[PDB]
């Protein structure tokens, strides 16, 4: 039994470094000043974003920086085309869990669509401290004062992604732990509109045992870590219920935002 | 015609 459990954790383990380029390791080696790379752009007012602007990935028929006049949606559009990137990552990992790929395909759909933006802010996470956010491949960092100062609705959006991650953080896991909390996110059987609720129940069962072994053996000395992360999975869904929220303000406010379609089908009906 | 499914069908 263990065994197996021990080799499940160790293929996701895996795929998860096949799927995300920028792990939790390489995060705090930069945040930590631990590595040989130059150090991020640092962007904490709107000069420094000048210059650092041209650092963030943003990819189509115009730069960035002709987006809007307004910062606060360059900012916005920076952050939905890296979620577009993330939601890629996330799918090219859901398909390595064992047995994913066999369920109902609209199942898997599903459980991308709801789960998706959950994973996205537990590895946001891994980008965060309590002063700002590694962005661009990590060879970037905006402050979280430099993001609360935007004019609302904007202001608010990032600040309680942050805390949640300071209390995540807290946690102190490590990639190999995410590696199976992630998964077993993927694999609620709760979801809206699961054709086949069984199937996924038996897989997150699983998975789920496989996260308490890794959690005793990672962290023998953190008492009742297993509840603590269950409990914030719990938080993750009040998270992304309040961000579509938001979302509804700023749909009826700026029209001068736009949502990639990926992102469209996501929050339809969610 | 759902991106997500292209995506989980791509090789
Ligand atoms: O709420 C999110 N996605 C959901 C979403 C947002 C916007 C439009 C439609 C859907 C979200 C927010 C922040 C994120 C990510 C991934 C990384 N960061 C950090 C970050 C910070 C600053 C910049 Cl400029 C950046 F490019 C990236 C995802």
């Amino acid at each position: 039994e263990s065994a197996d459990l021990r080799a499940l954790a160790k293929h996701l383990y895996d795929s998860y470094i096949k799927s995300f380029p920028l792990t939790k390791a390489k995060a705090r080696a930069i945040l930590t000043g631990k590595t040989t790379d130059k150090s991020p752009f640092v962007i904490y007012d709107m000069n420094s974003l000048m210059m650092g602007e041209d650092k963030i990935k943003f990819k189509h028929i115009t730069p960035l920086q002709e987006q809007s006049k307004e910062v606060a949606i360059r900012i916005f559009q920076g952050c939905q085309f890296r979620s577009v990137e993330a939601v890629q990552e996330i799918t090219e990992y859901a398909k390595s869990i064992p047995g994913f790929v066999n369920l109902d395909l609209n199942d898997q759909v599903t459980l991308l669509k709801y789960g998706v933006h959950e994973i996205i802010y537990t590895m946001l996470a891994s980008l965060m401290n309590k002063d700002g956010v590694l962005i661009s491949e990590g060879q970037g960092f905006m402050t979280r004062e430099f993001l609360k100062s935007l004019r609302k609705p904007f202001g608010d959006f990032m600040e309680p992604k942050f805390e949640f991650a300071v209390k995540f953080n807290a946690l102190e896991l490590d990639d190999s732990d995410l590696a199976i909390f992630i998964a077993v996110i993927i694999l609620s059987g709760d979801r809206p509109g699961l054709l086949n609720v069984k199937p996924i129940e038996d897989i997150q069962d699983n998975l789920l045992q496989a996260l308490e072994l890794q959690l005793k053996l990672n962290h023998p000395e953190s008492s009742q870590l297993f509840a603590k992360l269950l409990q914030k999975m719990t938080d993750l869904r009040q998270i992304v219920t309040e961000h579509v929220q938001l979302l509804q303000v700023i749909k009826k406010t700026e029209t001068d935002m736009s949502l990639h379609p990926l992102l469209q089908e996501i929050y339809k009906d969610l | 015609p759902s991106l997500l499914k292209k995506l989980l069908l791509a090789p």
